[PDB]
């Protein structure tokens, strides 16, 4: 371990004392874009150190080479640098070259002090043991696995740092093993970001209901890929909003009044947003266990309406004007009839929000409004730049979405989240529909030629929308083993294509003995090795390991060796 | 030579819009798809591992101005269009360029073919 839960608050002290002076700004903040954790993290962090009037600045990085350039422009006098959503899982030391003999200060007297302190803050489990474990300039913000689930990969790296007959040699590699086993893993994902800067806070003491709903989004962008941590973190989140609420329930509604609640939210597509009957037909979970994609799909929903005993006039209306009698009967009419189609899991509890008089809004709905803020907000080497500054430029369109003064904001991201549903939707049957998935024994390939819309998925967070469509499709399909899926899309500005290696995942709401073991996306180690031999013009920058750009010549060679590669 | 065999065939038998040639292509035509197929298999094994790259590589000479990404497919346009040339046959050859480009997954009429 290097941080554990009861020590944040030292690291918190240890940059308030190097960096909290106001002669100049000391201290910068390296933000991951294209991440909602990452993104509530980092407002989390803002307001803390505004607060506290510590100068910082922030910079949203895309791709690892962004994150070296920047270090390499970085300036000396910045002795503070925050990495958050990325960095736990590379040598950051040998990627950026640091060398701790040319960045020590005071070296004496059992201590050392360095002139720069890098914290990097992810979640990604593949900690680099030479970042936890063999370096002092990197310091990590563990969440307890290292010190409870990394003992053995401990004693393996110190004794062979420490150890530089047969015996010994039959030793070394067997402890050499240890830490082998320990990498060529999959590389998952077990906190949110935004609950450890709230443990954080917590410790310090600045907690707030502001905090806490940030806390409450970062966690609940986890609920769509990883819903066993959501679901473990849940109960702390359930917690904290009763110890912060006021006492002075049922009191009359006045217009400053926040409120933070714990009531059913069902596990629709933005349910207060939009009608009904589109809250259940663009629902991820609905068209898994209904197939809507098909013709028969819109029958089956058509008939269920008419079972509940709701109008189509009514179901289609907006969830604001339905009639007060319907609107009032959800519950009750869902416990009736949902069970008789298998959506029992529908029915969920969840976190929603109203402030004053402007209507309620749910973390879920929230963070689909972030994430399409993030995606559409606003020869080959250059364009691809240009679109690299425009996903840039939209992590500050998301960041301003939080701030309570622009709900106009927040307004154009439900509508620009709901037409992005509707596109994923029609990709969606249109892959579906034509069978473009390729089974394999491997890996079920599939690559986006041509058709319409074709640009929306060179945006990796697009490209992984749709990905999490055909995978919870795919998931509730008990004929289709768990097989890793691969997305592809052309981009024809740059001749590139955009390889998407996702993972499967057991259907929702399904509690067993290996749904408690999570599944580990081995694509990053495959990409690495085989890009490493056999030059393709592969570009592996993307924080997300299992991403890369691919020349479109290059793409079939590389998937063939990545058939004949078993690493994954 | 199958045009030569082909244009023997036909004065044999005897002894533009239809000349001697008129199934030249018969001749060859299996041999030359499965040959086709076989240099992609290996093309695509070999294009990216380098120690190949010394004979997957496009000469550079006076008159060169095209930027050529499918080496084996610009071989088989050179021979698609060298048989092309003859105006008779031309039917019988744009279906052996079509079964041939249907190998790269291009289509009959694409610009790059």
């Amino acid at each position: 371990m290097y941080y554990g839960i009861s020590q944040f608050s030292e690291a918190y002290n240890k940059i308030l004392r190097n960096s909290s002076s106001h002669s100049s700004c000391q201290l910068v903040i390296f933000v991951s874009c294209l991440n909602i954790d990452a993104l509530c993290a980092t407002k989390m962090l803002s307001l803390l150190f505004k607060k506290q009037l510590v100068q910082s600045q922030i910079v949203p990085i895309f791709g690892y080479s962004e994150l070296r350039r920047h270090y390499s422009q970085l300036d000396d006098n910045i002795n503070s640098l925050l990495l958050v959503g990325f960095g736990g899982v590379i040598d950051l030391e040998a990627f950026l070259e640091i060398d701790p003999q040319e960045y020590v200060i005071d070296t004496d007297s059992g201590e050392q002090s360095f002139r720069r302190d890098i914290y990097v803050l992810d979640a990604h489990r593949p900690w680099n043991l030479d970042n936890i474990f063999g370096s002092q300039i990197i310091q990590c913000f563990d969440d307890g696995t290292v010190d409870d689930t990394l003992g053995e990969q401990k004693e393996a790296y110190y004794k062979l740092l420490e150890l530089d007959r047969k015996q010994r040699k039959k030793q070394i590699h067997e402890y050499e093993g240890v830490l082998e086993e320990y990498y060529s893993q999959g590389t998952t994902v077990v906190n949110s970001i935004s609950a450890q800067i709230y443990s954080l806070l917590s410790a310090i003491g600045e907690t707030n209901l502001s905090n806490l709903w940030l806390n409450i989004l970062g966690t609940t962008s986890l609920d769509i890929a990883y819903a066993q941590v959501y679901n473990r973190l849940y109960p702390l989140l359930q917690d904290e909003v009763k110890r912060l609420t006021p006492s002075s329930r049922n009191s009359v509604k006045t217009p400053d009044t926040l409120t933070l609640n714990i009531q059913p939210d069902y596990y629709l597509f933005l349910l207060r947003h939009s009608s009904l009957y589109d809250s259940f037909y663009y629902s991820n979970y609905v068209n898994a266990k209904l197939s809507l994609w098909n013709e028969n799909g819109k029958k089956r929903l058509h008939k269920m309406f008419a079972r509940m005993g709701i109008p189509l006039s009514t179901a289609q209306e907006t969830w604001l004007y339905m009639d007060h009698s319907i609107k009032r009967e959800l519950g009750i009419i869902f416990d009736k009839n949902l069970d008789r189609y298998g959506l029992q899991d529908i029915i969920r509890d969840g976190f929603v929000r109203t402030l004053g008089y402007r209507g309620s809004i749910s973390a879920s709905e929230f963070v689909e409004a972030l994430t399409a803020l993030l995606e559409v907000g606003n020869n080959s080497a250059q364009k691809l730049t240009n679109l690299r500054k425009r996903w840039v430029s939209n992590f500050w369109l998301s960041w301003d979405a939080l701030d309570d003064r622009k709900v106009e904001l927040l307004n154009r991201g439900i509508q620009l989240a709901q037409d992005l549903q509707r596109a994923i939707f029609n990709t969606g049957v249109a892959i579906l529909e034509k069978k473009l998935i390729k089974h394999l024994r491997i890996y079920r390939l599939c690559v986006l030629q041509d058709g319409p819309d074709l640009d929306l998925y060179r945006n990796p967070l697009t490209l992984l929308r749709l990905g999490n469509w055909l995978i919870e499709c795919c998931a509730e399909s008990e004929d289709k083993q768990l097989l890793p899926m691969v997305l592809a899309s052309i981009d024809e500005n740059t001749d590139t294509y955009l390889v998407a290696g996702l993972t499967p995942r057991y259907p929702r709401g399904l509690d067993t003995i290996h749904t408690k073991k999570p599944i580990l996306n081995n694509f990053s180690m495959a990409f690495q090795q085989i890009t490493a031999e056999t030059d393709a013009k592969v570009r592996i920058d993307n924080f997300e390991s299992s991403i890369i750009e691919i020349r479109r010549e290059d793409l079939s060679p590389f998937l063939e060796k990545l058939t004949l590669s078993g690493l994954l | 030579d199958s045009m030569l065999k082909t244009k023997q065939s036909y004065l044999k038998l005897n002894s533009s819009v239809e000349n001697s040639l008129n199934g030249f292509s018969h001749l060859f035509s299996k041999p030359l798809m499965k040959r086709v197929k076989k240099l992609f298999k290996n093309q695509q094994e070999f294009i990216l591992d380098p120690q190949y790259e010394a004979d997957y590589v496009i000469p550079v000479l006076p008159g060169s101005h095209l930027n050529v990404k499918n080496p084996l497919l610009e071989l088989v346009k050179s021979l698609c269009h060298v048989m092309l040339l003859s105006k008779s046959t031309i039917l019988e050859i744009r279906t052996l360029r079509k079964e041939l480009l249907k190998i790269f997954e291009l289509r009959e009429f694409a610009k790059v073919a």
